[PDB]
């Protein structure tokens, strides 16, 4: 079948990684959008591109019917999903074939066999594939849930079937401690939740989320890639993957990938399918699911197989055989890949919605892959997923892989919302990881060496910072001198020349919490003697311009660095291999709006969602800490606390309402 | 059009020189004595 | 050893060299400086750069101390000290390894075992590689000497241990007029130097300067490189190298590497090494030294290989294995690389210091690889070396890699200083040299055809001189019109247009010592009608600029070329790829100052350098001719001589006393 011209069902990254394939084969490309992704990087970089209506996903991306009357105006033979919406959609892939149009994908009969856990065991056990796992029992007879214990294996954990927070959850060691652990269980589970139904799920060990890349085709065909590790996880959310798992024999791999390849026979899964297992320190395997779609870390096989998947994909769906035979398949070096998220990691990881003000990013080469769906002042969107980027790399060695994707990182620059690139960098550096020691609980353990603090910068950043303040003001003096008929006069120099004497100026700047005080002597020969406390440096550089990006270069008491400079508000932002700095200009009261408004009206929304529960009446009197309102927000509880110790004046949102971000929850009496 | 050549002032002067040791020396002071003065206000 | 951040402990071309391929493998780079390369390429390219102190090398980059201070100050784990300056020195191998820092290069024991010559050749002879050579003896009895004469073979030459100049040497061609010639040499050297000790020195030949690249381990395996001809070589000083050596059969130099991988497996050396052999007219070699360090000429090497050698010696400075098998080393194409030095080849390749007022270079592709460590406006310093930069070229074939060269270095154009790239464009066009006949005397044997004067140039060439006058007259006008309110009155225009007659002007350029006058005649049509004696020339042309240079695209009777054009003070510079042409704009007489100033003092030292001998008393009387005083500049002999016949009047200096560059050295009394 010719395709010629493919509808892309998908947005951001994974719409122009479509498209460049597409585009590079002389396929003409068709995007979809939301009008929230009206300017969108994927619109602009397709052949055509149609609107699906609103920003949110149910009315937009997941309306099958709008997304094939779009294929069916632009006359689209073939539709690629992605990854995600309704990639893995049984309905939407037998829709599109009763429509004639052909699903880049695997057939409605695979997506719905591998949808239900149950059903994809019991296929993968009939194909030899391992079924093993540990799971919650239903059953409640104390003989039953005994015997599930024992099979599980001790220790086991009991917990009650309703609730949260650690009640009714008792563990169990031995067959011994079992019936009096149940019954204390129960007698908590029953006083909490008035249900004493108990579950049964331990699993002795899993610690690694390793991963076969498998492709199928119409004829029935099957190869494997190789395996991933994405055993860093967080809440299960993969957050750095690589290629090949560290520590697994060519010899093992190769049977890892033999039985999964039974099984894609077994099904005759046409189009890109993943095996994922579990494996154990000795390096046993056991089959967990299959993914009915291309994964989000596709591209750390790539760069070691050197494939294009989704021109597999393109070229499968159209009806051709699978391009090369295993023996032709070769591996070549290690590859890395980290999940670049739009989240708070000293939060907790919440997600961080905003423009990014700054997107700075570093060069790319062969090895260097910057997969971005977004572009300097996109806005992240609360409706969409919020990754702003995945950064692959390639290496002859894994060591020197983990090398480059940190030097990588440091020149990625993001200003305007937090990030997880630091959480990264520190990850990335962590001694386990560089050892190979991973497990699917690497980042709970390591918790606290992941996460920490600020800490005092060095002398020498501050007076690169004043240095880069100045030149600043420079860079805006010659702005002006270009605009006015004086063009030559002395007094557009910065020299800060003085008859007979040298000008000091007395410059304040503030690291954290500290304010520090800089003095800066304007030297005749253009350098600067800067004295902080009683050390003193003498400090000489300028402004030069790569690309979009303006560069300091300074020498600080002979030493000489490059950093990049960006100066937003009142904030300094100073980028260097060596790290990142931000310095604050302290803003002059006058200036700061005098007696602002003070009294603030309850906490406002964390974010637009639904106004699950509230706790106060109309004339209510709170303490501060007095929980005020509950509310979901893309699945995600938070609890507004009391303000202020005042009495409530009223309430503007009542329980089932949909609340707005940042607007007024509470209004307290003026005291 | 001001691309003509044209003559230049000046002359290198005799560093060696007895007078010019003297006199830079003697101009020196002034200068030091001068700036030392403008501290002082 | 995981190295993550390199210091390089060397400047210019090297450093530059080593950091792209440090940078390449995401391996962190710091610079050392002198306070003369505070701006130089290696400073900037570096990630961090540290002063090492002042201009003069030994207080700068042969200062182990500071080198290895600034390791430590920067956290760098290793050094790379390229070629010279440390790179051969075993106590400064040993304190990296005191210190705990990675010496990327050999162990301090082969650098110790290769450094005396005597030690080397009994380490050579002992692995099996051959020790042959014709050296001088101590031994003054006749009998003694005669058998070492006999030694040697005949015919073989007697000089005297002491004194320069020829004075005291004989040649003896049989053993019949030995006695005869040592007695006349003892009788010449004992009335001379007041000695009548003898030396016996005299190889039978010593043909090429055939050499091997080889590269060793720490686990102590060995491999080869095949082999690289620097026979052409001017007073040891190597000028042009070749990788493959021609005329060696594989055959042969697969014996030829076997034999000093022998060797380098017994001093198990680590890192690169070079075995230099002596290769005779019937292919027969000895082994004459090895390098204990990365050879200037290397890139010959990697172009024939494809394998970066810096990138290999910081892989197994690391501990990392070999990379590549014997097998898996394949042979492809022949390369070639000429030395661009700041020699003046006229005048007896004397070394020249000064600006590099134009550089401008081939354009670089994978053949072509332009090793620069200069920028335009860069200063070649006297204390270090005055190499410009090194060209090396690929090709399918040896004849093929010659012609490019050739072809490429046209292109190259270096204005503000003598350069030897003249003579290795007759060097290389040489019909021997063209042959693959080279030997180690190649240069001294043909110095009558490579050395060659200046010829009178064209009138196609004064013409397009002429051209390209009037054009940068009319450029300037342009320029000034850009500027006016009145931007499109005819009187801006440069066609030099008269009422009902032609405009003819009247121009007059020095060729050489000959002066050139030319009728230049403005057409209506825009072209120039040109008449030099009794020929008239046709012109018509324009100028366009190529990144940063001006071209000129002219036509002369018909004929089209184009040449880059730069008119520097009253030269007038044109390079094209026939060759290059310089035209002197005469100066207006009332512009030369009209203010001659004699002869005041003597000749100014040639350079800064210790007074070695004064000639000439405070009153003195001197003929022209008369040598005032010696003085050694960098280990170079230079005699001043006296420029009048006037008695002197002053002395400046005295014996051991330094004197700066053209410093008067002598006063003369006013007549
Ligand atoms: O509703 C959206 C997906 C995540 C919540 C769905 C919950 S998880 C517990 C229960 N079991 C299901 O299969 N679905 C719901
Ligand atoms: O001093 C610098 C290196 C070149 C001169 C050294 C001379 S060569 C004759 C004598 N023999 C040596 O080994 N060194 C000195």
């Amino acid at each position: 079948r010719n395709i010629t011209k493919v509808l892309i069902a998908n947005r951001g990254e994974i719409a122009c990684r479509v498209m460049r394939t597409a585009k590079k084969l002389g396929v003409q490309t068709v995007a979809v959008y939301s009008e929230a992704d009206r300017n969108s990087m994927h619109v602009d970089m397709a052949d055509e591109a149609y609107s699906i209506g609103p920003a949110p996903s149910q009315q937009s991306y997941l309306s099958m019917e709008k997304i094939i009357q779009v294929a069916k105006t632009s006359a689209a033979q073939a539709i690629h999903p992605g990854c995600g919406f309704l990639s893995e959609n049984m309905e939407f892939a037998e829709l599109c074939k009763q429509e004639g149009i052909i699903f880049i994908g695997p057939p409605p009969s695979a997506i719905r066999d591998m949808g239900i856990k149950s059903t994809s065991k019991s296929i993968m056990a009939a194909a030899g594939v391992p079924v093993v796992e540990g799971y919650h029992g239903e059953d409640q007879s104390d003989q039953c849930l005994k015997e599930h214990a024992r099979r599980i294996g001790y220790p086991v954990m009991i917990k009650a079937v309703r609730g949260g927070g650690g009640k009714g959850m008792r563990i169990v060691r031995s067959e011994q401690e079992f019936q009096e652990q149940l019954e204390s269980a129960r007698r908590e589970a029953k006083k909490s939740f008035n249900d004493d139904a108990m579950l049964i799920e331990k699993f002795v060990d899993t610690p690694r989320h390793v991963e076969v890349q498998v492709f199928g085709d119409h004829h029935g065909n099957a190869v494997y890639l190789f395996e991933r590790d994405c055993s860093v996880q967080r809440r299960h959310q993969k957050i750095i993957e690589e290629a090949p798992a560290p520590g697994i024999k060519s010899e093992v791999r190769k049977k890892l990938g033999e039985a999964a390849v039974r099984a894609a026979k077994a099904v005759n899964y046409v189009g890109a399918g993943t095996v994922e297992f579990i494996m154990d320190s000795k390096h046993n395997f056991c089959f967990m699911e299959m993914n009915t779609r291309l994964q989000v870390e596709h591209p750390v096989t790539e760069m070691i197989t050197g494939t294009d998947l989704v021109e597999w994909q393109l070229r499968i769906a159209a009806g051709e055989k699978i391009p090369l035979s295993q023996e032709e398949i070769t591996l070549q070096g290690h590859a890395f890949e980290a999940r670049i998220y739009a989240e708070d990691p000293s939060n907790n990881f919440m997600p961080v919605a905003g423009p990014l003000v700054h997107l700075s990013t570093p060069r790319a080469d062969p090895s260097t892959r910057i997969e971005t769906g977004v572009r300097q002042g996109d806005e992240v969107s609360v409706h969409y997923d919020p990754m702003i980027a995945k950064l692959v790399v390639w290496a002859a060695d894994r060591q020197a892989a983990l090398t480059k994707l940190r030097y990588s990182l440091r020149q990625y620059n993001i200003v305007g919302l937090h990030t997880n690139i630091d959480f990264l960098l520190n990850l990335s550096g962590h001694p386990e990881f560089e050892a190979g020691n991973v497990h699917t609980d690497f980042i709970p353990q390591h918790h606290k060496q992941l996460l920490l603090s600020r800490k005092a910068a060095a002398k020498e950043s501050l007076c690169q910072a004043a240095l880069g303040l100045i030149l600043k003001e420079k860079a805006m003096t010659d702005t002006f001198t270009l605009q006015a008929h004086d063009q030559f006069s002395p007094f557009s120099s910065s020299s800060g020349r003085r008859l007979n004497i040298s000008y000091t100026r007395n410059m304040t700047l503030k690291d954290g919490k500290n304010n520090v005080a800089i003095a800066v002597t304007y030297n005749h020969d253009g350098s600067y003697s800067m004295q902080i406390e009683d050390k003193t440096f003498q400090v000489l550089g300028n402004l030069y311009s790569e690309g979009d990006c303006t560069y300091l270069k300074c020498s600080v008491n002979g030493v000489a660095s490059k950093a990049k400079l960006i100066i937003l508000e009142n904030t300094i932002y100073l980028f260097s291999k060596e790290g990142s700095i931000e310095i604050d200009i302290p803003v002059p009261k006058y200036l700061s709006s005098v007696s602002s408004q003070e009294t603030q009206g309850g906490p406002l929304a964390p974010m637009t969602g639904t106004i699950e529960k509230v706790f106060v009446k109309a004339g209510d009197k709170v303490k501060a800490g007095d929980s005020l309102m509950v509310m979901i927000a893309m699945k995600m509880e938070h609890t507004i606390k009391s303000p202020k110790d005042g009495t409530v004046k009223k309430v503007f949102y009542r329980e089932g309402a949909q609340a707005n971000r940042h607007t007024p929850l509470v209004e307290f009496e003026e005291e | 059009y001001h691309g003509d050549s044209v003559a230049s002032l000046g002359t290198q002067p005799d560093l060696g020189s007895a007078l010019y040791q003297e006199n830079y020396k003697q101009m020196k002071a002034l200068v030091n004595q001068l700036h030392e003065r403008v501290e002082h206000i």
